[PDB]
DNA sequence: TATCCCCCCTTCGGTGCTTTGCACCGAAGGGGGG
């Protein structure tokens, strides 16, 4: 009669046994309920009794997120999980909408405890042995197991992508028409037929899965648009977020801001200019859950103009395989940027946004490399094709940074938007040193012993300056070094630092920095004119080098 | 019927367990037309989600041909196949090879396919094939016979490479043959002419074996006698300013780990004023004889260098700008085995990633005809758009061990 | 006092010399969405 469905195996740890725990007891209401759910499970199937046979059995607790007091049954599976065959999910990103093809006539179908319908081992089930006291613990318990697949289970949802895949796949050998996209719980079908011949397709389909055994309610089973698909409101031309209302606190405390922050992030993929990182600044320096973190001028700017930008909806679009996928990004400032991965003006097809901070001395040009980085493994992942970017940055400050960075770069393909605010380097160093420039000895020393250091510089022409200063490490002293001799001259100087670590820094180009010693370089460097560093072995008897070193030792 | 042989792993370490990374669309079809042709031929076969293994795929358009080849990285499964390398399957090495006219390479790597591989161990070839958008999970298989790219497929089939080999290498003592992967090296001292002709016929004689029991016509050429360790070279100079005269001695710091013979004590004390950099100083009679004997020494070839067979190759690269870098093996950080440099190619003027593509193919072929052990390498790239990019130029069949380096060298040392 | 996946942040813990402060990776745990 019915079509079963085979069984895969599993298996415990080798040398390690099974589950021996035992829970506390419950409400004597949520045990009663779960008793008839589970009586009522039994007399349906799923569930079989357990004799002295199986003496250990797994704690079962009750939940009651789903409604409000639906007395919904899960089951400590937590030593299980640690104890059985390890598993290798295959299937783990989720589907994205843009990728969706414009199919004339969509429908989706939900599946009612599919995971219940596919069997389990026969082995294991003594190990998938749980056990509910009476009510009230009147009689200590009664024991039970699954002879189908438990919920919350390391494998379940593994062994349930594999059964439908198995079950599904010969439907999609028959017709190469429908597209059959399925995550989880979800069967999105849809196809380019007529009004009733896909109803009749999917009809055909509907019973193709009953004869299995498996069952799809016709009230979850959607019947014209709009369709609501994992989170996704899908129109006929449009996919859109499901709204979403962000709290409106006057006293914000430390998870509030978080949940903020997180529903800006997941309504981030269709609002364009959305932004985080003032709003995710208070969070740094976690000392108080509880408490209530006032939010300063800059928080309730960056929340107030999210706020204006959410007011309105605004709906992205399928793409078309029969197009060219063009990207953008646009410098929002502080290292925040925007997605506009579309095919037609005026008509995205994603949008995000990229702010992570990789290295503590970076700028602009590395930064919009690590963007571009993103939007292209993104378009993989979800269109199987690299998008065709509209860079900010212009040719020639490309060219000039990447023929000459030491390690290797490449942007796959552009051309130049003019949109401020623009990105170009705020100062190119030299590499020769000049005529008609003055010339700094600088050097750093300090001892660990001491917490104190003197630092100082020796020109050519006498002038001398010995800045004691204590608590500052020796990379920061010779960093102070060059700070002084940026500051001494004018707008051409050639300074001739001893020091390994700093010259990367200056080297690197940077235009931000956390160490504000870093910052007021920069802001030294951006006023200069011409300015050349140099190396020199430190200890060698080079010049002013031990001369300073001498007074600084 | 070769008869399966049991292989055994390290005791106590599982298998392979490594993500894929995603795919274009048309390396995807290319890839599952594939996989579904050698499974209707019996190669492949699909397999459950009980197995905790998996190692990445990618599919390449190897060098004058238009069809995808599967790749399928083995690293981990090399990592940690253990007792292949003291197995006397293992080749000895030929030192011979390092000096020959020319030497040619062969895509003998088809002619795995044809040995069972064991039943026990097979469980660890686990490869799967992603989906666009995720619109259906992994497509899941498992070879059924020698992989391609595993340490242990030559080894297991040195013997029937063998029973082939030794007819030539008899009736032709001149020519050494090596045998790295899926790859053949094979060189002779002959002329171009003569040496294409002897090619020939081997590769005849393979095809007719094959007979009685991607592309097959491939031909990649080399030439080891034009490789040279390259000392590093002082800058040629009579006027001198300070900064050169500094750099210079920066530049005898740098090779002052290299070597013990070089003295900077006298142009130490040329440098004993606080001038200005742009200042011209003359060099003096004690400045010329150390900077001659310096340089003497310097072109003096490296001594104390030598080959140790437990150790390891690390392939350092530095990029040196409009398109040139440099290389220098070695097994310990002072005695470099094996200098270099990679001048520009053509169709690659723009593409630095490319560039670094090519160079590591180059020294990669370089020190396996040279050692036989490919070195670790240290790229000077970013670990993401090198997984994102290193595929579309990449045209070999094998895949070295290489870690990334953040920390600039901000070095011209080895650029003359 | 349930499981599992993507993504987005921050904290602390390991690396490597970048030498012991500094830069730079890797999970742990925090939320969003399934
Ligand atoms: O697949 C889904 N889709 C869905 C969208 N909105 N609500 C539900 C269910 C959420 C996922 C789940 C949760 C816990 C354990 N197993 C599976």
């Amino acid at each position: 009669p019915i079509s079963p469905i085979e069984t895969v195996p599993v298996k415990l740890k080798p040398g390690m046994d099974g589950p021996k725990v035992k829970q506390w007891p419950l409400t004597e209401e949520k045990i009663k309920a779960l008793v008839e759910i589970c009586t009522e499970m039994e007399k349906e199937g799923k569930i079989s009794k357990i004799g002295p046979e199986n003496p250990y059995n797994t704690p079962v607790f009750a939940i009651k997120k789903k409604d409000s007091t639906k007395w919904r049954k899960l089951v400590d599976f937590r030593e299980l999980n640690k104890r059985t065959q390890d598993f290798w999910e295959v299937q783990l990103g989720i589907p994205h909408p843009a990728g969706l093809k414009k199919k004339k006539s969509v429908t989706v179908l939900d599946v009612g405890d599919a995971y219940f319908s596919v069997p389990l081992d026969e082995d294991f089930r003594k190990y998938t042995a749980f056990t509910i006291p009476s009510i009230n613990n009147e009689t200590p318990g009664i024991r039970y197991q699954y002879n189908v697949l438990p919920q919350g289970w390391k494998g379940s949802p593994a062994i349930f992508q594999s059964s439908m895949t198995k079950i599904l796949e010969p439907f999609k050998k028959q017709n190469p028409d429908i597209v059959i996209y399925q995550y989880m719980d979800d069967l999105y079908v849809g196809s380019d037929l007529e009004i009733g011949q896909h109803r009749t397709k999917i009809e055909e389909l509907r019973q193709h899965l009953l004869r299995w055994g498996l069952t799809t309610p016709d009230k979850k089973h959607q019947k014209e648009p709009p369709f609501l698909w994992m989170g996704y409101e899908l129109h006929p031309d449009k996919w859109t977020v499901q709204p979403i209302v962000l709290p409106e606190k006057d006293s914000w405390t430390v998870n509030d801001i978080q949940k903020l922050v997180g529903k800006l992030n997941w309504a981030s993929q269709i609002y364009p200019g959305i932004k985080v990182r003032q709003l995710s600044k208070l969070l740094r320096g976690t000392k108080a859950l509880t408490e209530v973190i006032p939010l300063t001028e800059e928080a309730e700017l960056e929340l107030a103009e999210n706020r204006e930008i959410l007011k309105e909806p605004v709906h992205g679009v399928y793409y078309d395989p029969s197009k060219d996928l063009i990207a953008e990004i646009q410098k929002q400032g502080q290292g925040q940027w925007t997605y506009q991965i579309y095919q037609e003006p005026f008509k995205n097809l994603k949008t995000g946004k990229y702010a992570r901070m990789r290295g503590a001395h970076t700028n602009d040009v590395k930064q919009l490399t690590e963007a571009v980085q993103k939007i292209t493994t993104e378009s993989i992942v979800i269109w199987g094709k690299t998008p065709k970017f509209k860079l900010p940055i212009q040719k020639e400050t490309w060219e000039t940074w990447w023929t000459e960075y030491w390690q290797a770069t490449w942007i796959p393909e552009w051309e130049f938007v003019n949109t401020p605010p623009l990105v170009k380097l705020w100062y190119q160093l030299e590499k020769e040193p000049i005529v008609g420039a003055e010339t700094f000895y600088v050097d750093g020393a300090a001892n660990r012993e001491t917490k104190l250091g003197k630092a100082g510089y020796v020109t050519n022409k006498g002038r001398q300056k010995v800045v004691p200063l204590t608590n500052t490490t020796n990379q920061k002293t010779e960093l102070q070094a060059i700070y002084l001799a940026l500051q001494d001259s004018g707008l051409e100087v050639n300074i001739v630092t001893n020091s390994q670590y700093a010259l990367g820094i200056i080297q690197a180009q940077p235009d931000k920095s956390e160490s504000e010693l870093v910052n007021q370089i920069i802001e030294q460097l951006i006023k200069k004119e011409k300015v050349y560093l140099a190396w020199v072995p430190a200890h060698k008897g080079i010049g002013g080098n031990e001369q300073v070193d001498k007074l600084v030792s | 019927p070769i008869e399966t042989v049991p292989v055994k792993l390290k005791p106590g370490m599982d298998g392979p367990k490594v993500k894929q990374w995603p795919l274009t669309e048309e390396k995807i079809k290319a890839l599952v037309e594939i996989c579904t042709e050698m499974e209707k031929e019996g190669k492949i076969s699909k397999i459950g989600p009980e197995n905790p293994y998996n190692t990445p795929v990618f599919a390449i358009k190897k060098k004058d041909s238009t069809k995808w080849r599967k790749l399928v990285d083995f690293r981990e499964l090399n990592k940690r196949t253990q007792d292949f390398w003291e197995v006397q399957l293992g080749i000895p090495h030929p030192a011979g090879l390092k000096k020959k006219k020319s030497v040619t390479v062969l895509d003998v790597g088809d002619a795995y396919f044809s040995v069972p591989l064991d039943e026990d161990f097979r469980k660890y070839t686990a490869f799967t094939i992603p989906s666009i958008n995720n619109e259906t999970p992994g497509i899941r298989y498992q070879y059924n016979v020698l992989p391609q790219g595993w340490k242990g497929s030559p080894a297991i089939f040195q013997s029937s490479m063998t029973k082939i080999l030794e007819p030539f290498k008899k009736q032709n003592p001149d020519i050494v043959i090596y045998q790295y992967m899926d790859d053949l090296y094979v060189g002779s001292d002959l002329e171009i002419g003569q040496h294409r002709t002897k090619i020939e016929e081997l590769r005849q004689h393979l095809l007719r074996w094959g007979l009685t029991t991607p592309f097959l016509w491939m031909g990649y050429e080399l030439h080891p006698d034009k490789w040279t360790v390259q000392p590093i070279v002082l800058p040629e100079k009579d006027s001198w300013t300070v900064n050169d005269i500094q750099k210079l001695v920066g530049k005898l710091n740098w090779a002052s780990q290299i070597y013990p013979g070089i003295k900077v004590r006298q142009l130490s004390k040329l440098l004993r004023g606080t001038k200005a950099l742009t200042e011209v100083i003359p060099l003096t009679e004690e400045a010329e004889l150390e900077l001659a004997e310096n340089r003497e020494i310097l072109k003096e070839p490296v001594h104390g260098v030598y080959y140790d067979p437990s150790k390891d190759l690390i392939a350092e690269i530095q990029k040196q700008g409009q398109g040139q870098w440099t290389y220098q093996i070695y097994q310990e950080p002072f005695k470099n085995l094996k200098t270099g440099k990679y001048a520009r190619m053509r169709g690659a003027h723009t593409n630095d990633v490319k560039q670094l593509t090519e160079a590591v193919q180059k020294i990669t072929t370089e020190s396996i005809v040279i050692w036989g052990k490919t070195p670790k390498f240290k790229l000077p790239i970013q670990k993401e758009t090198w997984e994102t990019w290193w595929t579309e130029y990449w045209q070999a069949t094998w895949i070295p061990e290489w870690e990334f380096v953040n920390t600039p060298p901000l070095v011209k040392l080895w650029y003359q």
